[PDB]
RNA sequence: ACCUCGGAGCAGAACCCAACCUCCGAGCAGUACAUGCUAAGACUUCACCAGUCAAAGCGAACCUCAAUUGAUCCA
């Protein structure tokens, strides 16, 4: 559970949960998957390196997706 | 144990449109010896005639999609030649509207050479491009 | 050896005795013109078309709706001559036309070919779109009466609905106006549907928004049997096209299979068959209407699966099959060094007894 | 060749094989194509990158080679640092 | 040597651009040979006096500067 | 390997380990003559350990 | 393919002038 | 012969499957590029209303792109 | 001893170079090229010959 | 007189096919300098050697001809 860490900050705990919306469970709790290697050590290794790398970077097609929302955003200019 | 927590593994959508939208769709590659390349998804289609102007947006299949003419009433009334660069932008301008209306943000037109110098094939294109739609087709997703 | 030909073979209606006087493809575009003559035209020998094409039956499609209005031809041709001779004999077009200054009202156009013409195209666009070949198994028909649909965001502004449009769920989540322009007097039903937006079973849909027996052209005394409830596309699943279908309701009719309660998020209630469902209560009445639009997941789509459904969301994905390799050999001949890395399991190494 | 020494009364191995080409412990032998450093001006990308990737040798020669060489050119080695530990075993062979 | 580049790369395009300028003063004195006749061993005869009236001019000019 | 070798018991924990240790029990022979300059620890068999 | 009735389809050196 | 539906073509003229699937043989018409000045010169002298046809290859796909599968209910 | 196969080289001083034809009359040319290393298109300057052809 | 490679007939219609058989040629040339790197899958001059086509990705823009040629060692 992510609100629950007292380990992690308010503001890094609110951008994890805005910017990782996919992963959070509905109870709230976050999870993360490694299945690369044969080792679970390895795999748990990752993981937390994972997690460590999204703390780091919150405490700091897409072309298609732009233009598809611009033409909507122009298209539906209307009023009452 | 909840009814609609019921769920199959596989999930069978049957929109055709779906893989082209989503970019991943498969287009015919190929015919590299003749003139029409069919690598698309959504092709222009325009006639230019000796009394009147089509526009045909359609699919690979050879079905049309949407249409566009100076042989319709609602568009020749506001209008002095059906054939003039006037006439070329104005349809350019209603079509490109019209893919706008029917969700066509992407189409692909290849003129030929003589087509493309023209003034009213390219006022037509930068109208349309200015209505909001580019003439460049994305680039498939596989791999 | 040689076989006669079965049909015409090309080229031979034409004569060779006279060759010079015969009139020749001064252009590439008669002849590309020509050229899609024979192509649209069909043959006797294999064709790309009779491989890659949709396969409609040769019988008409059934459609028993609403028949277009008895128009004058005499008097319509009439009218529209008048107008165009009033249009040439006008002073400003000439230079407006001869300069390339001129334009023409783009909401006017439409509204004119959405009154003339529109319904057309629109069925075009439905049997693309493969409305009719899902709802109704292969019939059409054609919606005669215009129809339009908003959805306000906040108040100030609001998104459109038009046949294949894309629509936010957050814009979605609220019911939308909307207006079809017949105070007649006979009733009308609606309803949004979901194609594929049934997961568990294809040939299923959903039902979001149901009206009937609608006096007129006022929506709110309209009652109500199936509530409201946004989509929920999920995520990876792709895009689902939603449906607004619109009958002419000519007489009041009961709703009994149909009627359903509060709307107690229940999918086995959302779910049904349009096909038998229009079978059994629209055999008084026809269509008059249709629009549709495009979907996709949203945040507000997870909310209302965590909160509103009562459910867990679902997550897809898109998957390619794996990469065709053929059967190994035990002394592969001029493959490189890399022919093993094709077939081995795991990335890192392993070694057997040691 | 060379079935019998006068000095010792063994098989010998001959070091052109060994110089030219390498076995993996699964019985296979790889080799670098000819003609990789000769000529490349005249020769197009792809020719010449097809010439600079390595080989495998079909059955008959990889046999040739082996009875060439000896068995202590086909035993089991543990080198560091040597990529080919991943192609010395074989993987997912059937037939 | 990298944020030495530009300097030298613009000045290859000038090199291009001077060549091709270039081709231009050579090919347009070769375009107009004469048009007396269409002569075969006439063609390099005629032409020599004006090149070398404009070769000695240049090379005045270049003296008096 | 280790693991086999520490319950079948021919090798004992409750000493240090040591190379002599384990080509005395077996646990791997060794060619130093074909310049071998000892024994690597593999990755393999991290779990159950 | 010659056996086959579509033979001589492609054929156009007898629709344009011979030279 | 000449390529068609997911069909390559190489520089030495060699056709190429581009997709999975079954192939077929048809006969099609023959549109050239503009650039291909012999063939436009030739379609030029011919002579209205007649036109050539030429051989096509043509791979079905076999298989589609991919599937749609759950990854997690969540 | 119409042409001459001469090499190029990397002004970078990454040491990278390749080879080309070359015109005997025509005189020094520098082209651009893709260095593998710098990974941008760069100018390299031909030094010498290495045979004729 | 020839000794290698390519095209055409003999070999007419998937492949292959010889003669001190019948004909024509080649031992280059021209344009770029991404004529960069990597990679699935396949052809293959009847073995091997060699010789071929190429999806995709990175990184970039927005090759033609028909043969047009040469292994290892060694320098
Ligand atoms: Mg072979
Ligand atoms: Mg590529």
């Amino acid at each position: 559970h992510l609100a629950t860490a007292e380990w992690i900050a308010e503001p890094v705990r609110q951008k994890i949960a805005i910017t990782h919306k996919n992963k959070i469970n509905r109870l709230g709790e976050l999870i993360l998957t490694s299945e690369s290697s044969r080792y679970q050590f390895r795999n748990l290794a990752d993981c937390l390196q994972k997690i460590r790398d999204m703390i780091t970077e919150a405490s700091q097609k897409l072309h298609r997706i732009r233009i598809e929302n611009m033409n909507r955003e122009r298209l539906r200019q209307k009023r009452i | 144990p909840v009814e609609n927590e019921a769920v199959a593994p596989e999930f069978t959508n049957r929109n055709p449109r779906n893989l082209e939208l989503l970019s991943v769709a498969r287009k015919e590659r190929g015919w590299r010896t003749v003139f029409p390349s069919r690598e698309f998804w959504h092709r222009l289609r325009v006639i230019r005639t000796q009394h009147h102007v089509e526009a045909l947006v359609e699919h690979q299949n050879g079905k049309v999609v949407v249409s566009a003419s100076t042989r319709e009433w609602a568009i020749k009334k506001h209008l002095y030649s059906t054939r003039n660069v006037v006439a070329c932008e104005s349809i350019g301008r209603v079509l490109a509207q019209r893919c706008l209306e029917a969700g066509i943000n992407f189409m692909v037109y290849q003129p030929t050479p003589w087509e493309a110098a023209s003034d009213s094939m390219k006022r037509l294109q930068s109208a349309m491009t200015e209505g909001g739609v580019v003439l460049r087709e994305p680039q498939r997703i596989y791999e | 050896r040689r076989t006669p030909p079965l049909g015409p073979m090309p080229n031979s209606d034409i004569d060779l005795s006279n060759l010079e006087r015969l009139e020749k493809y001064r252009s590439f575009d008669r002849y590309r013109r020509r050229a899609e003559q024979e192509a649209q035209a069909p043959h006797w020998w294999r064709t790309y078309r009779e491989y890659f094409g949709e396969k409609t039956d040769p019988k008409e499609k059934i459609d028993i709706g609403l028949p277009p209005p008895k128009v004058s031809r005499t008097q319509q041709l009439l009218e529209r001559k008048q107008a165009i001779q009033e249009l040439r004999a006008n002073v400003e077009e000439e230079r407006a036309a001869r300069l390339r200054t001129a334009s023409v009202p783009l909401d006017a156009v439409r509204a004119e070919w959405e009154r003339t013409c529109g319904p057309y195209h629109k069925q075009r666009l439905a049997e693309y779109y493969g409305l009719y070949r899902d709802l109704f198994h292969g019939a059409t028909f054609v919606p005669r009466v215009p129809l339009h649909v908003a959805y306000a965001v906040g108040e100030d502004d609001l998104m459109p609905v038009y046949c294949g449009n894309e629509v936010t769920p957050t814009e979605a989540a609220q019911a939308p106006e909307v207006t079809y322009e017949a105070e007649e007097g006979s009733l009308w039903t609606l309803l949004l549907t979901s194609l594929d937006g049934h997961l568990l079973e294809p040939d299923a849909e959903y039902l979001h928004w149901l009206l009937t027996n609608i006096p007129g052209n006022r929506v709110a005394e309209g009652q109500v049997t199936c509530p409201y409830l946004p989509p929920f596309p999920a995520r990876g699943s792709g895009i689902h096209r939603l449906a607004f279908l619109l009958f002419k309701q000519d007489q009041p009719i009961d709703f009994s299979e149909d009627a359903r309660p509060s709307p107690c998020y229940q999918l086995a209630q959302r779910t049904f068959r349009t096909f038998d469902f229009y079978k059994k209560h629209q055999e008084t009445m026809t269509p008059a209407g249709l629009s549709f639009f495009q979907c996709r997941w949203d945040d507000s789509v997870t909310y209302i699966f965590h909160q509103l459904l009562d459910m867990r969301e679902p997550v897809f994905e898109f998957v390619r099959p794996p990469p065709y390799h053929p059967k190994q050999k035990r002394f592969p001949h001029r493959q490189p060094l890399r022919y093993l890395d094709r077939y081995r399991d795991s990335h890192e190494p392993t070694y057997g007894i040691y | 060749l060379t079935y019998f020494s006068a000095r010792k009364g063994k098989r010998k191995t001959v070091k052109a094989v060994i110089d030219r080409f390498l076995r993996l412990h699964c019985g296979l032998w790889v080799r670098r194509k000819a003609g990789y450093k000769k000529k490349l001006w005249k020769k197009t990308p792809a020719r010449k990158k097809r010439l600079r990737e390595f080989v495998f040798c079909n059955k008959t020669q990889s046999k040739l080679l082996d009875k060439m060489t000896t068995s202590f050119w086909k035993r089991r080695n543990w080198y560091v640092d040597d990529p080919y530990q991943k192609y010395h075993d074989r993987t997912n062979l059937k037939v | 040597c990298m944020a030495k580049m530009p300097q030298m790369i613009v000045n290859w395009q000038q090199q291009q651009r001077e060549n091709w300028e270039k081709a231009q003063a050579d090919k347009e004195r070769r375009a107009r040979l004469q048009a007396e006749a269409q002569e075969l061993l006439g063609y390099q005869v005629d032409p020599r006096s004006a090149r070398f009236q404009e070769l000695l001019q240049d090379l005045e000019k270049k003296e008096r500067k | 390997r280790l693991q086999y070798l520490i319950d079948l018991g021919r090798v004992d924990p409750s000493q240090p380990i040591d190379l002599t240790q384990l080509v005395n029990g077996r646990g791997v022979t060794i060619q130093p003559l074909k310049r071998d300059y000892g024994v690597q620890l593999v990755e393999e068999g991290a779990d159950t350990f | 393919y010659k056996t086959k009735p579509t033979h001589g389809i492609g054929k156009y050196k007898h629709l344009i002038k011979a030279e | 012969w000449h390529p068609g539906a997911h069909v390559g073509v190489g520089k030495n003229k060699c056709l190429y499957a581009l997709e999975e699937g079954i192939v077929r043989y048809t006969k099609e018409v023959y549109v050239p590029h503009p650039r291909n000045t012999e063939a436009v010169d030739l379609i030029t002298r011919l002579p209205k209303g007649a036109v050539l046809y030429k051989t096509f290859v043509h791979v079905v796909p076999a298989k589609p792109e991919g599937t749609f599968k759950l990854v997690a209910m969540l | 001893s119409k042409n001459i196969l001469v090499r190029m080289v990397s002004e970078a001083g990454t040491g990278f170079c390749f080879n080309t034809k070359r015109n005997r009359l025509r005189e020094k040319l520098t082209l651009l090229h893709y260095d593998p290393v710098v990974k941008q298109r760069v100018l390299f300057v031909e030094k010498k010959k290495i045979r004729s052809l």
